[PDB]
């Protein structure tokens, strides 16, 4: 991947997980769990779907558009007419095949990179509270309930509540 | 106490290539490709098509015998011709700019048959009964509905002179024939007249046709040919035809109605009592997808066609499970 | 003390599309699609273009009388007809090949126009002042000034035989007429013979045209016709003409210089005082831009036609401000 | 944003700063201000402007093109002419809207790189003399003057010239 | 003890181009633009082509005296003809859809030769002998070997009526012609009758030809001309000649075999001992890159032509070393 | 760059490593010396064979079309079949050039993205048992032979085997 999220640092992917496309887990003395991100899952989903949405909008309807007949003194012109018909619908599939092609890397590029931004999200509030063990996870170094969870969650983590606690745990 | 950030995957099969890595399993995606239709011709926004039969564009517009079921339909979202038909120029001969008659009903969304020139109250010094057993209907000699060959009546031709004014405020299809008799014999027996001559006559139109007499291969049983023409009147204008002899007089008339979206397409897929918005050759397309691998011939409001066997947009990510 | 990294935002309401996010407000853009022009006829880099006024092609070539005021016109950036012409063909008839040789002097940038057969040097023994009311001037009867209309003279129509040389290194345009009587007393009474000719031979050209009589119906009150024929004689060839009768003989012709750039258009902007590289049936268009979408239609340098109603492209930032 | 810079750890934009894109906002004993990064803004300038004379370059100027006019018995040639010409102008309307669109996203993503990346040249520069508060700013470990201030602008740090005042004063 | 990340960096030259910056030296890079050829025409795939020499497409087919090394050659991959040719049309005369002929002729990939109106056997009341000093051969006068020139044999022409039947399952191509004296003495001295005719009549083709007598330019020494004419004969139709005079009669057809891949070019590139799969009017070309600017028109397996002059496509890093 | 690697805290290449495209370089008591990273280096291959594969895939083979003769009376049909194939070859000129031209810039990108995620992978590894010199290096706070060395690059290096050892040496 692009940003190193998808298939990198974080190895593979979570069958659990059946309500979204990133999303956490989280285990504390109440129990563990999975649940699905819905900001940054809801963001993807608006952009992919505008995204095809302008794919089918460049697409006009195609009106109607039959063959014609030319008789035995009209090859040219027939030849002509084939030549006009064949060549709109090769480039045509041109287009379509490689635009398909590269907005799909395109797009799995974009999840790469909406993994890799949610992590650094719960990066930068965690900050030394927490250490960053592999696979993109994090060891808490303080106690968090399900209030603290779902404080991490939706991007309201205290910091200096938990100060205190993390530097004794540290050692 | 931890917690993770991680994605999802799950059983999904969905492949889909991109520039870097070919068949990428993949959690969802949606196909852009429609390759179903339904093998039937169907009506085009409820309106239903001109089914031919064993007729052509020629023996349906000209009112060949075998073709009377065809004159009830006036109105249609396109026309349907079989890839070759049986029943067309029944009496041999050169049909003139045949594929640009085609090209202009292509644009006909209907018309008023009418008889121009009624067989009873126009050539009153002129036999209007000659039939041919090239154009036979139930095993006995017939000819054209929409043209009347004047033959010999009481034993002369006279100088026959007609007109026509576009009482219609539409466009005015006049077709007519000229007959071309193998030998001098059948010539001086059917028109009594050894020189003859047509003469055709618009504003902008204007042909005079002289009859060639030779020795000519016999096509359905017959030595001479009846080469066919036609015009387009605009509203307003007076055809004017000018014959002693050898003229395949015009019967019936066509007042165009014109239209976008219809055309002539070769199908031998049946009809059926379903509606669509999209008709190919193939079948009826029901689909709102951009793109479609099934017909480049389209009828309607059709996605565009395009030579691929596969357009699928991955929308998840690349499933990787357990 | 601290230091921060952050990005630049204005009161900018420029709005550009993405593939992720539409209507997305960004601080700058550049809009690469020209829609504005100036509603006028202008000079193509200098060179004035060629207005015909009321007059057709056919009836500027063929010099119709109420088309004086283009005879002194020999150059042009491009022509401008108005979209349906008043003064064509003012004595019916069908001109044959009308529209290649519109498309043949679509690539004309210049001519010379000189006179092939001299009114009064050519046909001693014929008559060359013969007029219609139909191709009338300040209400009196006259004829196209690039033609001449041959008539009986002291009682004879002599066999005539005229020939020409291309003596001027570049391509010449002759143009004449087939005269064809509705009925045989102004016939005979016209070229004192009945069964006249006409032959135009080149080293390549060659045909033969025989006056058709029939009675038609009457445009611009004239019940006969005259078909108008070209060609285009190489440097170096011989044109013969020989008639007996019923020729509207050549009076000028004109040699022809081949340009590139210059094309017919129908418009019914006004001609002004104005210089562009680039024109359009709606108007000159003034602009560096790749994009436009004021008409398909295009005389000299021209960005691309598209039919968007918007193409903007972002140069700035996403506009995130307060 | 692909780079999680524009709209991301960095929340909004600066009005204040009117001559750059990019750029800082210094506040010390001696005042404050906005300031923008001449060397990256110039690069974007750079390229973007190399991105739409690329695309101007590509579309080659349209010479002479006119109608042509058809008599009555050439329908269907009349029709061949319509159909090129209308797919013509079908196919380059596509490649304008789609190249526009994608490119578009293309220099947004652009910009979001650009930032990202200069919030990284900082932070490689001040490494421990600072902490990383939230929003893309550093608050200084130590005193930095408009000298030092304009030293982090042009990435001319000095490290250890601050080590033991920062190391002082993180207690 | 330490280590480090880094890239790889090299002497290249390379430069391609990308969209935020021109000329940008890179380590590694693939051409995709051919640019090469042999500058000669080889063989398609073994098969060698049709060289026509001083010969048109008209010499060629028509039987011209000196293009007899033309004969033995009945399979080819292409046809190759002179940009502009020498040995056409060596008696004057207009050749009736030349072009459509030759666009015949381009998807042929051999015929069979045959007489079909053996010179000694078929018209043994005719003088089948004339010879025109405009299509001399070694220094003496000669015509064509494909067609036969009625002349007048014991002071009468009679009346001839022949026809063929295609007895050999494929499309036969069928030239005639038609004579136009320049004056009457020599007409009636070379047909003995004052009004003759031609008449070529198939299934569904159908003509009749009148002799058209005038004073025309001189064209290799000779006034008068000779109308040339073709058809295409569907396997079973029978075709008939009837004529009394003016009649350049058929002496050999050819019985034609479709093919795909094969055309006709104007190319001045000698032929050689060469084996390509891919070729152009400058030189074949053997590359198996996605694109090339040597030439537009390609026969065989080709790479798609454009109009750029570099296409390089960077595989590896910006270089930046030392 | 988009990742902010090649041309960025990695300044320049090392025209000493001749096997691959990214790669290391160690020096330790045993010496020191360049190696290419094979995974890597590998990767980038299989997509940008795959890529330029791709290109040549969608250009199907274009086979015989020659010109066609019109006489003196087909000047409009003659300028027809022009308009046809200029038109085609335009199209097919423009997307040649556009299609060469973004995917360049696209796999320079690649290569900063390789780069910029192996270096991540190193420092993921290393964590505090070396300090992150500029330019893209480690300096190691432990001794690290040929065996430890060849446990970074094939990425199996062993963090808690050095963490007395680094923290003895940090002071
Ligand atoms: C012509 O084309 C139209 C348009 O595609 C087509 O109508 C579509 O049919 C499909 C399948 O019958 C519809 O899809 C369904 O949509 C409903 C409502 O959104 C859903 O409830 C269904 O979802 C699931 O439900 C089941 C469990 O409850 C699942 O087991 C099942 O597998 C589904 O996944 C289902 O997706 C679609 O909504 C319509 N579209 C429209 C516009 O009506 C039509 O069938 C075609 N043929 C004809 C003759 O018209
Ligand atoms: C035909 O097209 C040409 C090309 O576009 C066009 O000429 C252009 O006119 C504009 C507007 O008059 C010019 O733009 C100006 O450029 C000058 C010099 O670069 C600047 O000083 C201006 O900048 C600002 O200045 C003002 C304050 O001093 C601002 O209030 C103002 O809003 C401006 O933002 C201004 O941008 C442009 O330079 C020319 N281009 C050329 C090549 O001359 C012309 O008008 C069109 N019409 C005709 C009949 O020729
Ligand atoms: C027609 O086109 C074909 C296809 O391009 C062409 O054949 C090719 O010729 C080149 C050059 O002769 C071949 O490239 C070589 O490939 C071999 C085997 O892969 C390599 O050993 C060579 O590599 C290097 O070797 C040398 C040192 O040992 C270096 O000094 C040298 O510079 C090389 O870099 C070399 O790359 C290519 O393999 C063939 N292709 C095929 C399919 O055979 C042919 O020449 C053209 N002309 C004709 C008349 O056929
Ligand atoms: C004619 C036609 O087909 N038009 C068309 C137009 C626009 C479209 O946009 C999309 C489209 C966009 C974005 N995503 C998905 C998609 O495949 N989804 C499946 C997964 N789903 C996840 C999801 C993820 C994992 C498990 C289950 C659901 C989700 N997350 N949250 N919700 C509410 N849903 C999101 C939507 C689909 N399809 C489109 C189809
Ligand atoms: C026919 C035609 O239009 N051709 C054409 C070709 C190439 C172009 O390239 C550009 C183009 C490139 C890159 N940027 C900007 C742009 O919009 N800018 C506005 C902002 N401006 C900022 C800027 C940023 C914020 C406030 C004020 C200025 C700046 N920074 N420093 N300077 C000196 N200027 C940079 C240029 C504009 N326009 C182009 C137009
Ligand atoms: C008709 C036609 O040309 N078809 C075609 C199709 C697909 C292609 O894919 C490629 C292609 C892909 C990816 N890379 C390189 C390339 O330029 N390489 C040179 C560098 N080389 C490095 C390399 C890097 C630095 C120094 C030396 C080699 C390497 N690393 N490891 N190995 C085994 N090799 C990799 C391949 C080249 N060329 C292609 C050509
Ligand atoms: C991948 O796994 C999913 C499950 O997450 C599979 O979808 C499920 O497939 C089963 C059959 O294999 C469906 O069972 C049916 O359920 C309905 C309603 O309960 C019942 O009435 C039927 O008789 C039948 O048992 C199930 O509905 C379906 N799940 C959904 C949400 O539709 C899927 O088949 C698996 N893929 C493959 C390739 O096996
Ligand atoms: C967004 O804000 C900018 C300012 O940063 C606005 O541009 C300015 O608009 C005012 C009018 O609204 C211009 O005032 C004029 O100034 C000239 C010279 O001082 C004076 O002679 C005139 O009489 C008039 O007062 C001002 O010049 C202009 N600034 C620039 C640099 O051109 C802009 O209008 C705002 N956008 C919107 C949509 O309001
Ligand atoms: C960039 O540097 C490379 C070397 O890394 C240059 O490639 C080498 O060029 C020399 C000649 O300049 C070649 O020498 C030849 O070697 C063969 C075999 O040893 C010998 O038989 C010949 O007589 C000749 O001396 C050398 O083979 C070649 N290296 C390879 C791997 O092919 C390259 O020329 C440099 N680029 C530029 C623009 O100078
Ligand atoms: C309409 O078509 C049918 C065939 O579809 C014609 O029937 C053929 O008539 C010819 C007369 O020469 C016979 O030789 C064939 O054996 C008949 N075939 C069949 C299958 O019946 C019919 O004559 C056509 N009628 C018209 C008026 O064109
Ligand atoms: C794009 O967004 C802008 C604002 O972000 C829209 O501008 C406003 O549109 C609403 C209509 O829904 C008006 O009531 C406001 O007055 C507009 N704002 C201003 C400042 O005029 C704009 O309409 C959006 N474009 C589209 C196509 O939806
Ligand atoms: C040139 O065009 C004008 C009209 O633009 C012609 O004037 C018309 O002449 C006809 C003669 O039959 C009259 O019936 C019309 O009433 C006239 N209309 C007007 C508006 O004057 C004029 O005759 C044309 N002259 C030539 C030589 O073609
Ligand atoms: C692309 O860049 C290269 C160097 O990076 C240019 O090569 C030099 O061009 C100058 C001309 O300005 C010459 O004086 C040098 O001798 C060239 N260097 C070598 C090694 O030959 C090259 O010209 C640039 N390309 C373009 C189109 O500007
Ligand atoms: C074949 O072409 C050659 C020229 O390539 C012809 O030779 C010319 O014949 C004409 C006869 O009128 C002479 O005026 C020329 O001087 C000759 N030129 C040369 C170079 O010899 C030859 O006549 C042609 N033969 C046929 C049968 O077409
Ligand atoms: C039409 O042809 C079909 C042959 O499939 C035949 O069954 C049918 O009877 C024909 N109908 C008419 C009216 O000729
Ligand atoms: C041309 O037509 C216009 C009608 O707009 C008229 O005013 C003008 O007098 C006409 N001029 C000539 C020379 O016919
Ligand atoms: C063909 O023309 C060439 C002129 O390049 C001449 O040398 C050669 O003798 C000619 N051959 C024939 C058979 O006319």
């Amino acid at each position: 991947g692009l940003f190193g999220a998808i298939a990198g640092f974080i190895e593979g992917g979570w069958t659990g997980m059946v309500d979204g496309w990133y999303g956490y887990h989280h285990q504390n003395e109440q129990g563990s769990g999975y649940a699905a991100d819905q900001k940054s899952t809801q963001n993807a989903i608006n952009g992919i779907t505008n995204k095809v949405n302008s794919v089918i909008e460049k697409m006009n309807t195609q009106f109607t558009a039959v063959g014609k007949e030319f008789n035995k003194l009209e090859r040219r012109m027939e030849n002509l007419n084939k030549k006009v018909d064949d060549g709109f619908i090769d480039i045509w599939t041109y287009n379509a095949e490689l635009l398909v092609l590269l907005e799909n890397e395109r797009t799995l590029d974009f999840h790469d990179s909406n993994v890799k931004n949610l992590y650094e999200k719960v990066k930068s509030q965690l900050k030394n509270n927490a250490k960053e063990i592999g696979n993109g996870c994090f060891e808490f170094y303080h106690k968090c309930n399900d209030e603290c969870m779902e404080s991490v969650k939706n991007g309201t983590y205290d910091y200096p509540k938990y100060s205190e606690e993390s530097k004794l745990n540290r050692e | 106490d931890t917690i993770c950030i991680g994605y999802h995957a799950n059983n999904s099969t969905d492949t889909v290539d991109t520039v870097l890595e070919k068949n990428v399993t993949v959690t969802h995606s949606v196909n852009l490709l429609e390759d179903s239709h339904n093998g039937k011709l169907c009506r085009l926004k409820g309106i239903a098509p001109l089914q031919l039969g064993n007729c052509s564009v020629a023996g349906w517009i000209l009112g060949n015998p075998e073709c009377e079921l065809l004159i009830s339909r006036e109105s249609w979202s396109y026309i349907v011709e079989k890839p070759n038909p049986e029943n067309g120029t029944c009496y041999p001969g050169h049909f003139a700019d045949y594929e640009e008659l085609r090209e202009q009903l292509s644009s006909v969304s209907s018309f008023e048959r009418f008889e121009i020139f009624p067989k009873e109250s126009s050539w009153p010094n002129h036999t209007t009964t000659g039939v041919s057993a090239s154009c036979s209907h139930n095993g006995e000699s017939s000819f054209y509905k929409n043209l009347l060959w004047l033959t010999g009546k009481n034993g002369l031709y006279p100088n026959l002179s007609k007109s026509y004014a576009n009482n219609k405020e539409k466009e005015v299809l006049v077709l007519w024939g000229v007959h071309h008799p193998p030998n001098i014999g059948d010539q001086r027996a059917l028109y009594h007249k050894e020189n003859a001559y047509v003469s055709v006559v618009s504003s902008h139109y204007s042909r005079k046709f002289t009859p060639e007499i030779a020795k000519r291969p016999k096509v359905r049983d017959q030595e001479g040919r009846i080469n066919y023409y036609w015009t387009l009147l605009e509203p307003g204008d007076t055809i004017i035809f000018e014959a002693n002899g050898n003229l395949i007089a015009p019967r019936y008339a066509f007042a165009l109605s014109r239209g976008f979206g219809s055309g002539i397409i070769n199908s031998n897929a049946p009809m059926d009592e379903c509606d669509a918005k999209c008709q190919t050759p193939q079948g009826a397309i029901n689909s709102s997808l951009p793109f479609q691998n099934v017909h480049p011939v389209t009828i309607g409001e059709c996605p565009k066609y395009v030579r691929s066997a596969k357009l699928r947009m991955v929308t998840g990510l690349r499933n990787i499970p357990s």
